[PDB]
């Protein structure tokens, strides 16, 4: 169709632009465009174009309106070919009958609903009133009021009327519905009585809240019988229209709006670009080779084997470039061992884990409801669960793995030799804890330090290729130059770590590795010197983050002691069951914390991403919050 | 370049329109006036061959 010549349209991040550029020349694509800057020049537009386009939203939006009377809205899937005045005319038949059934059917609800309300008040006040509904001789006055306002109303009634009227009222809870009758000529003042009082007559809408009460009535009571039973007949119809017509609400939805996206490409690409990304022109010679490759770096828009599986998305996204230094990638191949690697359970803690993977893959059947994770219905956005597969992958594996690195904890928290600890008991695994025992405890604690340092060393190391392949001397200086403080910053440590190596022996080298530090820091002259202090805070969190993740863990390892080998009495093989009271509790208490904890890994890796070492999203800049990005 | 190749071939055929309207407007204007011509000495040739006829008759009565 549009854009006869036609349409190619790429899409992406800023920097790739030229290398797109080049992969779109190589497809067999002619008459690109516009190629920095923009504005095409006999290749751009009119409102002819616009206009018919003008049609194409007139009907994209129409069925999308027809639907959404209706209920629902369509899905990407299979446009077909129409006449866009086809496509219109199709609209229009279909529509204008079931929002025609629609508009009848709010009318008759609302019906429903009012003449239920106002019948049997009304009724009451029929009741008492009639044959003085006629009379405008005598006047008489509709109005209902309450209980404790009978006296009220009557005093202000009183007043006007004296006794010259006859005052009723008839009940129905909630009060009672009133009539005064007055003579005509005193109507005034018994209106006024109201008025006072501040109550106010069953006045109805329309033409009913007019009439003459008895005759009133039964109209009234007329539409309370009809309303819900004609709501059936409206909403059936409605039913039957989504029944029949959602496919081809769809068809027509699906066609609408991606000729609508279709036309306004031309449009855009026809002035302007894509902006930086690129367009261009095909004879149908060119046309199908072009689109098919020409690298994952864009998005268009068309006229062991575990560690492999994540990463082999990741390779692709290397590739996208922006400058000499590398790009985003790196976290999810990093994370892995430790990720697992917190979790260091047993029996009851990290062991049944499965079971909830074995849901994602088997499911539940025992509380309401869920069916197939494949399928990802869902509470909160189903369509994310799909797609997140690549995540029930590496969560799958997070189980099995973490619960491995609990089985090594067990290890250690069974076999006689080794600890005090049962081979295999008559009670559990696992089961006088005492990894705790604080020598024993001080190795996994000092277990977790060791992955501290290779992050200090990881993202300094990228900042001076960061200059170095960005060329910046500024940051290829500031990644190396913080290197030169660092054997004395060992040397410090190792002092008290060995209790002795340095810090009076690499002490002296403290005095020659000072002076290193801020050689290249002078280079860039830099006033912006006091930061250094800073930067020693970020080590020790390295330790800390690990610390945590060893600590928070073992506590709760040692947590199944309270939860499973004891909690009230000393639990033994059935006050240990009456623990189990608590024990399938503890299962969803721990479910919660543990959702907590391997938050904790990603900030400790951001701190080092966002600091620029690797990553070109950091506040924003092309590529997008790391949350949605590492996941493929 | 397929797509500048048919710029110029369609441009130029729109040349050729052109031309061949102009060349219309010129054989319009050619055929006028070679019935224009036609019909002038038509009017002429009537008139004498009257003023003739008549004159002569005159040259009898005398």
């Amino acid at each position: 169709m549009i854009a006869p010549m036609e349409k190619l349209v790429l899409a992406g991040p800023k920097g790739r632009a030229k290398e797109l550029l080049q992969s779109l020349q190589q497809a067999g694509v002619v008459h690109l465009e516009t190629l920095r800057p923009e504005a095409l020049s006999a290749y751009q537009l009119s409102p002819e174009e616009r206009a018919e386009l003008r049609r194409w939203e007139a009907v994209s939006a129409g069925a999308e309106h027809t639907l959404s009377l209706l209920g629902l809205e369509a899905e990407p899937a299979r446009p077909f070919p129409e006449g866009l005045e086809a496509a219109e005319k199709a609209l229009s038949p279909i529509q204008a009958h079931a929002e025609g059934l629609t508009r009848q059917k709010q009318e008759l609800e609302e019906e429903l609903a009012l003449a239920q309300a106002y019948l049997e008040p009304l009724e009451r006040l029929a009741a008492l009133a009639h044959g003085l509904d006629k009379s405008p001789f005598l006047r008489v006055i509709p109005f209902l009021l309450t209980e404790k306002e009978l006296p009220l109303v009557e005093e202000a009634l009183r007043k006007a009327l004296e006794d010259r009227y006859l005052l009723a009222h008839e009940a129905y809870a909630g009060g009672v519905a009133a009539l005064v009758v007055v003579h005509r000529k005193e109507v005034d003042q018994a209106k006024a009585a109201l008025s006072r009082a501040g109550v106010a007559e069953l006045r109805l809408p329309g033409a009913l809240g007019e009439l003459p009460l008895s005759e009133a009535a039964r109209r009234l009571k007329e539409r309370a019988e009809a309303a819900p039973r004609e709501l059936s007949e409206v909403r059936q119809h409605l039913a039957k229209l989504a029944r029949e017509s959602a496919s081809t609400l769809q068809s027509l939805w699906t066609r609408a709006q991606d000729e609508v996206a279709r036309l306004k490409a031309l449009e855009e690409l026809a002035s302007g670009r894509f902006g930086f990304a690129l367009l261009g022109y095909v004879p149908v010679k060119a046309k199908p080779k072009v689109e098919e490759a020409l690298a994952r770096h864009k998005e268009s828009v068309v006229y062991n084997p575990p560690w492999a599986k994540p990463f082999e998305l990741l390779v692709s996204f290397l590739n996208t470039p922006k400058y000499g230094t590398f790009d985003p990638t790196p976290v999810v191949p990093v994370f892995f061992p430790f990720w697992f690697g917190m979790i260091v359970g047993d029996i009851g803690y990290a062991l049944l884990f499965y079971l909830v993977g074995r849901w994602l893959s088997g499911y539940v059947k025992r509380n309401e409801p869920l069916v197939i994770d494949l399928f990802a219905l869902k509470l909160k956005p189903q369509v994310i669960g799909k797609l997140v597969h690549i995540l029930n992958w590496m969560v799958f594996w997070t189980v099995v793995w973490g619960v491995i690195y609990g089985e090594f904890f067990g290890t250690f928290l069974e076999h006689l030799g080794v600890f005090g600890t049962p081979e295999h008991p008559g009670l559990i695994p696992i089961l006088i804890h005492r990894i705790d025992t604080a020598k024993t405890a001080n190795l996994l604690i000092l277990l977790s330090v060791a992955f501290g340092v290779v992050l200090v060393f990881f993202g300094l190391a990228l900042r001076a290729y960061l200059g170095l392949k960005h060329r910046h001397m500024a940051h290829f200086w500031e990644g190396v130059g913080y290197l030169g403080g660092l054997v004395g910053v060992l040397a410090l440590a190792a002092s008290y770590l060995g209790n002795l190596q340095a810090g009076w022996l690499q002490g002296l080298m403290y005095l020659g590795f000072g002076v290193f530090l801020l050689a290249v820091l002078m280079s860039r002259i830099w006033l912006m010197i006091p930061e250094i202090f800073t930067q020693a805070g970020h080590i020790l969190s390295h330790i800390r983050i690990y610390a945590v993740g060893a600590a928070g863990g073992i506590l709760a390892g040692l947590l199944t002691d309270v939860g499973f080998a004891l909690a009230e009495r000393l639990g033994l093989l059935g006050v240990l069951l009456g623990l189990l009271v608590a024990g399938v509790l503890h299962l969803l208490i721990l479910l919660l914390t543990t959702l907590g904890h391997m938050l904790q890994p990603i900030r400790l890796l951001w701190v080092e991403f966002f600091t620029k070492f690797g990553f070109y999203e950091e506040n924003g800049r092309p590529y997008r919050p790391f949350k949605s990005v590492r996941e493929a | 370049s397929k797509l500048e190749a048919i710029l110029s071939q369609e441009v130029e055929a729109e040349i050729q329109a052109l031309l061949q309207e102009a060349e219309a407007k010129a054989e319009a204007v050619k055929r006028e006036a070679e019935e224009k011509a036609k019909a002038l000495l038509q009017a002429r040739e009537r008139a004498l061959e009257a003023q003739y006829r008549a004159a002569l008759r005159r040259a009898e009565s005398a």
